[PDB]
C-alpha cells in the first residue's frame, strides 16, 4: 500500500517474460499421493517440484517435455490415482547409477556402481539411509528393486543417471477414476495416461470418444512394426474397434513419456487453419531406427513414426487409429464446440435484457447471421473452409444454412420449446503431404520440334 | 399482425424550441423551421485492386443549420445588428440549442455564416438564415442507451 | 388474434339478474415462446465434392 | 428476485440464461445435473467464463414465464 | 444509430453485421457500417431521415429453387 | 478543490444569467418553454471549461460499457408540487460528472541478457483469444 | 473468393500522436498532418559492361519531416522562439517521436531545418514546418517479427 | 473527445497592419496581402560515409516580402517616387513593421528590391512589389514564453 | 519489409527471390532487392506507399503457346 519511492525498478538479470497465449490445457493422469485433490493445474515445473514431485518422475518428465514445444501451453493438468508401490527395474545393462528419491519433503540421491547385483546393491544402499528406512522401505528381487512408503509418508522416485525403468503400480482402475476426475473439472482437452497396460489404454480410448476428448498414447512396443499378418499389438487392437486415438511408436516412451512433445506441437495450434502435423518438428523425441520394411509395416498398422531427414527430425502422416487424419478430427471438434458456444452466447445475451427469443418466422432467421459470424467466417478468412465454384462437378462450395419455418414445427416441440432440424454444410480444405517429380536430361542436340502453328483442337470430330 | 402507433404523443411543431444565445426564437416560416446537415461523410472507404477494404474516420464535424424567418419577424433586426457588432468587436461565437419534440436534439456552439437575400413582393417574403455549428452530432433525449450495448457484434 | 365474447341479455338467468352480476364473459389468447435450446449439424468435405443433380425443373 | 423484479411480464421475456450476481456456479456432475432437472430444482451453471440460470421451471413443471 | 455513431467514434470499432431477407426477391448478408448521417428537418408534417449504411460486399444472393438451371445457360 | 470550484462557479454562472435576464424585465418564469435554457447556461462556463482544460473526462468506457458524457436533467412543470409554485423555488436539478486523475507512482520491470538469447518460437498463427472447450 | 477487411479497427487520424520534446503537438492543417521522406536511396547498383552487378549499402539516413500547422495555432510561437534560443545558445537537437494509428512509427532525434513562409489572405493560412531527423527508418509496432525469419532465402 | 475551437477571436484580415516608414499601407489586392519567405535554409547537414552527422547554422537572414497592391492605389506613386529619390540621394533603407491578427509578426529594416510589372486590361490590374528585409525572423506576440523552457531536452 | 531492411543492413544479405505471375500477360522470375523506402503521409484518407524493388534482370518472359511462331518471323 505504501510506496517509499516515486519510481522503482527491479533489475532481473538474464530472465525474460513471455506473452499470454490461448490454448487447450492437457491432462496427464498420474498415480501418486502428493496432494488430495483429484486434479491440479501447474504453470511450470518449479511449482511441481515445490509440491514434492521428484525430479525425473513421470509427471515431471511429461511437463518438461510439454513446455518445450513451439506451440506449448501455459498450464498443465495433473491427475491423481492411488499408489501401492513403485519399481526400479534394471533389466538390461549399465557405469554410475543415480536414483533421485524424495520422501516427505526430504530429498536424497542414492548412488550405486549384472543387473541382479546392481539391484541388490541399490536395495542395500537404500536401507543404509536411516531417514529412508524410518519413512520408506526397499526390497530387492531379481533385476528390480521394489520400494514402498510407510503409510503417513509420501515417497517420489525419479530418474537420475543410468539405464533403468520406473514403474508405479496402483489398484485404482482408469475406468473408475476418470468419471470422478471429469466431475471436478471439465476444462481440459487432451487426455494422457501413465499406466501403459492394454486395458487402461482401451478404457481411456472408450472414455474419450464418449466425452469428446482427444486421446494420445506412446506404445514403446516392438510388435508395432511386425509383419502385417501379425495382428497382435495394441495398435491393431484399436483398429478393430474403430476408435480414434493418435498413437505412435517410440523407444523412450516409458522413460520420458514423450506425449508432452506431441502436445506441445499441438496445443497452441488453431484448428481454423487446417494445419496438419505432417512435418512438425518436436524436441525430445528420438528418430525411428528401423528399415524400410519396418516403416511400411508401421504405416500399415497406423503407428506414426518420428523420422530424421536431412539433419532434422520430423513427424509423419499424422494418422489416427481409425485411418482418418487427426487434422479432420480436430476441425470437426472445433466446429462442434464453437458453433454451440456462439449460439448460446447470443441467446443468453438476448434473454438477459428481457425480450427472449420466440419461435416465429420473424425472429428465427437471425440465426443465419449469428452463425455466419464466429466460426463460419473465421474459417474462411484463415483458409480452413473452402469456397468457390467447382469446374469438374459443376458445383459450388459456398457455405449454406437452412432454418425451418413455424408451420413445419410439430406441436410437440412447441410444448418442449426446443427447435430441431437446423442444417449447415461446409467443405474442408486440404494440406499437401507428398509430391512426385519427373525430370529429364538432354546430352546431344535436341531434335527439331514440330513447326505446327495451328491452335490445338480439343477432340476428334468423328463421332456418331 | 396489427398496425402499431409509433408514439403515444403527437409531434407538435410548436414544441420545438430554438435557443440562440439564451433567448427563444419566434416568427418562423410556413413549411420548414430548421434544417441540419453535415458537411462531410462520416467514414471514408479505400478499396484496393485485390479487394482489400480499409476505412478512416472523419473528424470534420462542421455543419450548417438553415433557419427560416418571415421578413416581418423582429428577430431579423437582432441578427442583423449582431452581425455588425461581431464584425467590429471580433467575437462571432454564441451558444446554439435545439430541443426536439419527438426526435433528436442539438446543443453546440454556432455562428452566422451567410445573410439571406431579401425580396419584396405581393406576399410576405421569407429569409433563410444560415447558422454554422461547431459539431453537428444530433444527440438523443430518450430511453435509448440500454440497447446500444446489445446491437454490438463482431 | 385475440377474441372477446359477451353474452346478450336474453341469456342471463333470473338469479343473475336478481344479484345484478354478469357471468360468462370469455377471452382467448395465444402466447409467444422464448428460445432455449438449439442444435446444429455441420459437415466437412476434404476432396472435391461431386456434381449436383441437374434436374432444373420446378419441384412438385 | 433482483434479476426478475423489474422485468416487464408483457414482453414475455424468459428467466432462462440470465446472470444473477452473488450466487456461485453449481459443482455437480452431469448425472447430478440430470437428476436435479428431473426434480425441477433449478441450478446455476457456469459456462464460457460466466454464469447462467437454467430454464426457471416451477415446482409443477410449468415455466415461470407463463405463470 | 446516433449513440452507436459516437460509441464507434470513441472506441474505434465501426463494423457490425447486416442482413436483409427478401419476401419474393433477392437477399443480402454481409458486414456494414454507418457512412453518413441524414439531415434533419422539422416542418408541418412528420419528417423523414435516410440513413446510409455501407456494405463490404453488395452481391444480392438468391434464396429460391435457382441452381438447377445455372448449369444450363452456360455456353461458349 | 475541484468540488469547491464546481460548487462555486455553477452557482455564480446561473445567478449571473438570471440577474441579467431579470434586469431587462421578462424575468424567468416556471414553464416548460423557458426552463430548458438552463441546459445551455450550465453547459457554458464550468461544464465546458473543465472539458477543454482536461479536468472533466469524456468518452466511452470499454470495460464497464458505459459513457462518461456529462448529463443534465430538468424537471417539468407538471412534476413540481403546488407548494413550490408558492415558494417560487425550483428543486431537483441534477448534474453528473467524471473526474480525471493525475499520475503519482510508477513501477518498472527491466531485464538484462548476457549470453546469446534463446531462439524464440516460430509460430506465425494469429493468437487465439480463449480456449474453445466450455460447457 | 470473398473480399477481406484489411483491419479490425478504423484508421483514426486523431490517434496519430506527435511528441516534439515531450509535448503533444496540436492545431494541424486540413489535408495532411506529416510527411516523412528519405534523402537518398537505400542501395546503389553498379552495372558492368559484361553484365556483372554489384551493390553497396547507403549509410546516409538523414530525412525531412514536413509538419503542417494553421497560422493561428499556438505552436507557431513555440517553434519560433526555440529557433532563436537555439541560434543563441547553440543547442539545436531535441527528441522527436511519432505514433502511428494503423501504420509504422518513428522515434529519433531531430531539428528545425527551415521556417515556412507566411501568407495572409481571405482564408486562414497554413505553415509547413520542416523538421530534420537523424534517422528516417520507420519502425513497426505490430505482431511483425515471426515472419521476417521466413521470407529469408538465398 | 470533442472538437475544440483553436481561437476565441476570429482572424480578421483588416486587423493586419503594415507600417512602411511610419505610415499605414492601404489599397491591397484581392487574394493575398503579403508573403514572407526566407532565402536560405536555417541549418545545413553534412553526412559522412560512415554515417556521422554534423550540422552548421546559417547566418544569412535576408528575405523577400511580397506586397500586392491595386494599380489604382495611391501607394504606387509613393513607392515609385521613393525609388528615384533613393537612387539619386543614395539612401535606400527604411523601417518595416507588420502586425499579425492571430499569428506571428515582424519588425525589421527593409528596402525595395524590384518594381512589379504593369499591365492594362479589361479589369483592374495588380502590382506585386517586392520589399527586402534585413532579418526575416517572424516573432510571436502571444503568451508564448512559459513553455519554451519545457520543450528543451537532450 | 521494414524489418527486413534493417536485418539486411545489419547482417549484409540483401538479395531475395522475386516472382510475378501474369493473368493474361507476361510474367517475371528473377532476384531482387529493396532499393528505396517510400514516403509516409498521414491524412484524412488512408495513405499509400509505393515500395521500389530492384530486379537483377527485367526480361518479361511469356507463359503461352508462343514458341512455334518465333521460328517464322525470322528473315534477313
Amino acid at each position: 500500500e505504501y510506496q517509499d519511492k516515486v519510481v522503482d525498478v527491479e533489475v532481473s538479470l538474464g530472465t525474460q517474460p513471455i506473452d499470454t497465449v490461448g490454448f487447450e490445457t492437457p491432462m496427464f493422469l498420474a498415480m501418486h499421493g502428493n496432494f488430495p485433490e483429484r486434479i491440479r493445474f501447474y504453470v511450470s515445473t518449479a511449482g511441481m517440484v515445490a509440491d514434492g514431485f521428484a525430479v525425473g518422475s513421470p509427471a515431471y518428465q511429461f511437463a518438461t517435455n510439454a513446455f518445450a514445444g513451439n506451440f506449448a501451453p501455459q498450464r498443465v493438468a495433473i491427475g491423481r490415482m492411488s499408489i501401492d508401490s513403485s519399481k526400479v527395474d534394471f533389466t538390461g545393462t549399465t557405469e554410475q547409477v543415480v536414483v533421485n528419491i524424495t520422501l516427505n519433503k526430504v530429498v536424497k540421491a542414492v548412488k550405486i556402481n549384472t543387473p541382479a547385483q546392481i539391484a541388490t546393491a541399490l536395495a542395500d544402499a537404500v536401507t543404509a539411509d536411516a531417514d529412508l528406512t524410518g519413512k520408506a522401505t526397499a526390497v530387492a528381487t531379481g533385476t528390480y528393486v521394489t520400494v514402498t512408503a510407510v503409510s503417513p509418508n509420501v515417497v517420489s522416485v525419479g530418474k537420475g543417471a543410468g539405464v533403468y525403468k520406473i514403474v508405479n503400480e496402483s489398484s485404482e482402475t482408469v475406468a473408475t477414476v476418470l468419471p470422478s476426475v471429469i466431475a471436478e473439472n471439465h476444462n481440459w482437452y487432451f487426455l494422457a495416461t501413465e499406466a501403459r497396460s492394454d486395458a487402461d489404454i482401451v478404457a481411456a480410448a472408450e472414455f474419450a470418444k464418449a466425452n469428446y476428448k482427444l486421446h494420445i498414447y506412446n506404445s514403446t512396443d516392438v510388435d508395432a512394426y511386425a509383419p502385417e499378418n501379425s495382428a497382435a499389438s495394441v495398435f491393431d487392437t484399436l483398429k478393430s474397434l474403430s476408435y480414434d486415438s493418435l498413437g505412435t511408436s517410440d523407444a523412450g516412451a516409458d522413460v520420458d513419456f514423450t506425449e508432452g512433445s506431441v502436445i506441445g506441437a499441438m496445443a497452441a495450434n488453431d484448428p481454423s487453419y487446417g494445419d496438419s502435423l505432417h512435418l512438425k518438428t518436436m524436441p525430445g523425441m528420438v528418430p525411428f531406427a528401423g528399415s524400410d520394411t519396418q516403416r511400411s509395416n508401421a504405416w500399415s498398422r497406423n503407428a506414426n513414426i518420428y523420422r530424421g531427414l536431412y539433419g532434422g527430425g520430423s513427424y509423419i502422416e499424422g494418422k489416427t487409429s481409425s485411418g482418418q487424419y487427426v487434422d479432420v478430427i480436430r476441425f470437426s471438434h472445433w466446429v462442434k464446440f464453437r458453433m454451440e458456444e456462439s449460439v448460446f452466447a447470443y441467446m443468453k445475451r438476448r434473454s438477459d435484457m428481457g425480450l427472449s427469443m420466440k419461435m416465429s418466422d420473424e425472429d428465427l432467421p437471425v440465426l443465419k447471421s449469428v452463425l455466419m459470424n464466429n466460426p463460419i467466417n473465421i474459417g474462411i478468412r484463415n483458409g480452413g473452409i473452402l469456397t468457390g465454384y467447382d469446374t469438374e462437378n459443376k458445383v459450388s462450395y459456398d457455405p449454406t444454412i437452412i432454418i425451418p419455418k413455424r408451420a413445419n414445427i410439430p406441436t410437440n416441440d412447441l410444448a418442449a420449446r426446443i427447435l430441431r432440424d437446423v442444417k449447415v454444410e461446409l467443405v474442408y480444405n486440404n494440406s499437401l503431404h507428398y509430391v512426385k517429380i519427373r525430370a529429364s536430361v538432354v546430352l546431344d542436340r535436341p531434335a527439331g520440334q514440330s513447326t505446327n502453328a495451328q491452335t490445338p483442337m480439343s477432340s476428334s470430330a468423328v463421332g456418331v | 399482425n396489427q398496425s402499431k402507433i409509433l408514439t403515444l404523443q403527437a409531434y407538435d411543431p410548436a414544441k420545438v424550441l430554438v435557443f440562440i444565445g439564451g433567448q427563444r426564437v419566434s416568427g418562423f416560416a410556413a413549411d420548414t423551421k430548421i434544417v441540419i446537415t453535415r458537411n462531410n461523410d462520416n467514414i471514408s472507404v479505400h478499396a484496393g485492386v485485390d479487394g482489400e477494404i480499409s476505412n478512416a474516420l472523419s473528424r470534420d464535424n462542421t455543419g450548417v443549420m438553415t433557419l427560416s424567418l418571415q421578413n416581418t419577424a423582429k428577430w431579423n433586426g437582432y441578427l442583423a445588428q449582431w452581425q455588425r457588432q461581431a464584425n467590429v468587436t471580433g467575437l462571432i461565437y454564441l451558444p446554439v440549442q435545439v430541443e426536439g419534440s419527438q426526435g433528436l436534439s442539438l446543443n453546440t456552439i454556432g455562428w452566422i455564416q451567410k445573410q439571406p437575400d431579401l425580396s419584396y413582393g405581393t406576399e410576405v417574403g421569407q429569409m433563410d438564415w444560415e447558422i454554422g455549428v461547431l459539431d453537428a452530432w444530433l444527440s438523443p433525449d430518450q430511453i435509448q442507451g440500454i440497447a446500444a450495448g446489445i446491437t454490438g457484434l463482431l
